[PDB]
RNA sequence: ACUAUGUUCACG
RNA sequence: CGCGGGGUGGAGCAGCCUGGUAGCUCGUCGGGCUCAUAACCCGAAGAUCGUCGGUUCAAAUCCGGCCCCCGCAACCA
RNA sequence: CGCGGGGUGGAGCAGCCUGGUAGCUCGUCGGGCUCAUAACCCGAAGAUCGUCGGUUCAAAUCCGGCCCCCGCAACCA
RNA sequence: GCGGCCCCCUGGACGAAGACUGACGCUCAGGUGCGAAAGCGUGGGGAGCAAACAGGAUUAGAUACCCUGGUAGUCCACGCCGUAAACGAUGUCGACUUGGAGGUUGUGCCCUUGAGGCGUGGCUUCCGGAGCUAACGCGUUAAGUCGACCGCCUGGGGAGUA
RNA sequence: UUGAGCCUUGAUGUGUAGGAUAGGUGGGAGGCUUUGAAGUGUGGACGCCAGUCUGCAUGGAGCCGACCUUGAAAUACCACC
């Protein structure tokens, strides 16, 4: 069933949360798992350990397509990311390559109002 | 951004990143910079520029360290 | 002290069992200063240990210390402003004597009739581990394992 | 994180 | 009027059609935590199936009633 | 005068129309914390239920009178 | 006050060396013109943001701060408003009086003999001399030294109110 | 298309005893094998990961039913679910 060889990992890493989602080629999402989902609820949930352990709850339940090797494709700011793709080698991914897709806009929408 | 990093290595290694952008987009434009707070906050940190490197030809003291 | 770097006293050997690992339990155990009340115990629950373990004393009281020793235990921090659960790695000194409080402050309770009686019955149980000084380590663990995240 | 108030005139 | 489903710790739920092992979330007390409070986390205290009856190696489980149980369309003395 | 509804610690509310052991939120009182007061934490006391009566084995709760309080009616010519 | 890139029309600024005009100038009470943002009117437009407003926390209370929503507004065309800590809190014009370090835009002279140098003009940021100042500070872009004219001030509250 | 009903055919179905990833029941003791076998190279189907199931062949014609453990006997043949 499908068996795909190749893959996409987009992260989006947060303040508060990191969403790991793993993808095919064309875009078309296979597993999930997030630092919520994970358990670590509240404070817990924006560090990079909880970030680690959502990558690994997504590197299973996406072993029926049996993916060598993925992409990655990291997004926001966040406590993850410098944690997370850690997590994808040890638990057994081959990364071809790391890119960005944070959206930086060349001064577009107003931002919120800032906060004190 | 698009960092491969050949084959056998892995380890991170993407300064790439941090010594380009993620400032940028993060903490500038996540909230509202009230068009005049930047005319004060730079001149600040450029007359902060300017008050180090003239005390820095005159940071040569007696000292006697 | 805040920059007094300076070590410790050092302790003596026991009589009848000369070393060092028990003899730091007898003045754990002794309360009001009564070496002689508590020297005398420590002996009464090795000698009743060794008699029903089928082994040396030294041994007997290590496969059993061992057993409710604390590898990772609980501290928080204030660093930046928040208070969340810190794990640290626990020093060599402190690990084994954190765990002699442990066995001492639960024979303590468990009411059993007397101290030499208590104190061979919590190692016992430390052996086999199922008493409450290993479940007081037992807890300490998921603390530390569950509040994994904070460095 | 939040965290209020200190009756009147004087003594220097 | 019915034919039908539905019935458990205090409670909401499943599990009940293919008999051998009743889970799961809030009410539960002790911790660890911190100069402390909140949180957060760990483990504890409670139903042998609303209840009574047949068979068969084993029955909340298969089958009949009840209290009853809600749904219904039909009920125009 | 007519028909509903009331009257419960110091305050405002439950418990009252199905008679058996009266809660909640405040305040008062005792102790903490603070330099002190407040806030906050911790205990504690405080109502025989409008009254006079009946019914009962027993009435805050049922029934009748009286005493206040509150609403609605008090219309056609 | 004005920032993507391109054309259309358009105001000024500065430099180079001449030629021309021949005091045509400087200020300006009344007066006129422009004048951020928020408002206001009319017609559009409305992603994001967001007064008001609603809900959730916080709290002794929370008409706030924090969170989730969210309308006028914010955008454009045409008018009105005529104010701001509209600030170098420093009126406009001119002359004169030691410096230093930069930035920025010119223009001339030698070798461009290699990202050179050596000069003379504008605008401009910083530090300092004499001098001034109550002091802080200012300091050739004066708050120094003088001249022209204008505006304004005369204790605090009442009040930039009636 | 992808569902449901439905026949052919083929597996599938590990409380515990235990050589068995055995549901109830049964015609009743030779099937099968040279209608080219046991063991295995390797890979597929299945998998509560205990161990089933099988394409083809180097190999070469054997393998085995009551017996002993069960509330039950062996998909050795075969009937009905
Ligand atoms: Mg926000
Ligand atoms: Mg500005
Ligand atoms: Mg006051
Ligand atoms: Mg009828
Ligand atoms: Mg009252
Ligand atoms: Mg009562
Ligand atoms: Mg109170
Ligand atoms: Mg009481
Ligand atoms: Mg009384
Ligand atoms: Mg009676
Ligand atoms: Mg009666
Ligand atoms: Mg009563
Ligand atoms: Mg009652
Ligand atoms: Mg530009
Ligand atoms: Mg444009
Ligand atoms: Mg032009
Ligand atoms: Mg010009
Ligand atoms: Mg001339
Ligand atoms: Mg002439
Ligand atoms: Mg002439
Ligand atoms: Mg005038
Ligand atoms: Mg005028
Ligand atoms: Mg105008
Ligand atoms: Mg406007
Ligand atoms: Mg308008
Ligand atoms: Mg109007
Ligand atoms: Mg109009
Ligand atoms: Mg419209
Ligand atoms: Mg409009
Ligand atoms: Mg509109
Ligand atoms: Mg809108
Ligand atoms: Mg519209
Ligand atoms: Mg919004
Ligand atoms: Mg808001
Ligand atoms: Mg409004
Ligand atoms: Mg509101
Ligand atoms: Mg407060
Ligand atoms: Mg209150
Ligand atoms: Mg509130
Ligand atoms: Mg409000
Ligand atoms: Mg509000
Ligand atoms: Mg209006
Ligand atoms: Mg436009
Ligand atoms: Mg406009
Ligand atoms: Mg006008
Ligand atoms: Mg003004
Ligand atoms: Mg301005
Ligand atoms: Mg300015
Ligand atoms: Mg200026
Ligand atoms: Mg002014
Ligand atoms: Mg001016
Ligand atoms: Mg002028
Ligand atoms: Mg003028
Ligand atoms: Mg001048
Ligand atoms: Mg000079
Ligand atoms: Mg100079
Ligand atoms: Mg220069
Ligand atoms: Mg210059
Ligand atoms: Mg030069
Ligand atoms: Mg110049
Ligand atoms: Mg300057
Ligand atoms: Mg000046
Ligand atoms: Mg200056
Ligand atoms: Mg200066
Ligand atoms: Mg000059
Ligand atoms: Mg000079
Ligand atoms: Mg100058
Ligand atoms: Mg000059
Ligand atoms: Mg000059
Ligand atoms: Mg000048
Ligand atoms: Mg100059
Ligand atoms: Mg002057
Ligand atoms: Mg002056
Ligand atoms: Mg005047
Ligand atoms: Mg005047
Ligand atoms: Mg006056
Ligand atoms: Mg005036
Ligand atoms: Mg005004
Ligand atoms: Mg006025």
């Amino acid at each position: 069933r499908k068996q795909v060889s190749d893959g996409v990992a987009h992260i989006h890493a947060s303040f508060n949360n990191t969403i790991v989602t793993i993808t095919d080629r064309q875009g078309n999402a296979l597993g999930w798992a997030t630092a919520g989902g994970s358990g670590f609820r509240g404070s817990r949930k924006s560090t990079p350990f909880a970030a680690q352990v959502a990558a690994e709850r997504c590197a299973d339940a996406v072993k029926e397509y049996g993916i060598k090797n993925l992409e990655v494709m990291v997004k926001g700011p966040g406590p993850g990311r410098e944690s997370t793709i850690r997590a994808l080698n040890a638990a057994g991914f081959r990364i071809t390559n790391i890119t960005d897709v944070t959206p930086i806009p060349h001064n577009g929408c107003r931002p919120p109002k800032k906060r004190r | 951004i698009k960092v491969r990093e050949n084959e056998p290595f892995d380890v991170a290694l993407r300064r790439f990143k941090r010594s380009c952008e993620k400032a940028g987009v993060l903490a500038e434009v996540r909230r509202r910079e009230f068009y005049e707070k930047p005319t004060t906050e730079r001149k600040r940190a450029k007359a902060s520029a300017v008050k180090r490197h003239a005390k820095k030809l005159a940071r040569e003291n007696a000292r006697r360290t | 002290p805040r920059r007094r770097v300076i070590g410790q006293r050092k302790i003596l050997p026991d009589p009848k069992f000369g070393s060092e690992l028990l003899a730091k339990f007898v003045n754990i155990l002794m309360v009001d200063g009564k070496k002689s009340t508590a020297e005398s115990i420590v002996y009464s629950a090795l000698e009743t240990l060794a008699q029903r373990s089928g082994k040396s004393e030294l041994e007997a009281f290590e496969v059993a210390l061992e057993n409710v020793r604390p590898t990772v235990e609980v501290k928080s921090r204030r660093v930046g402003g928040s208070t969340y659960q810190v794990p640290v790695e626990v020093r060599p000194v402190r690990r084994n004597a954190l765990a002699m409080r442990w066995i001492v402050e639960a024979a303590r309770k468990r009411g059993d009739k007397s101290m030499a009686l208590r104190l061979a019955n919590e190692l016992s149980d430390a052996a086999e581990n199922k008493g409450t000084a290993v479940k007081k380590r037992e807890d300490v663990h998921r603390m530390a394992e569950a509040n994994k995240a904070f460095a």
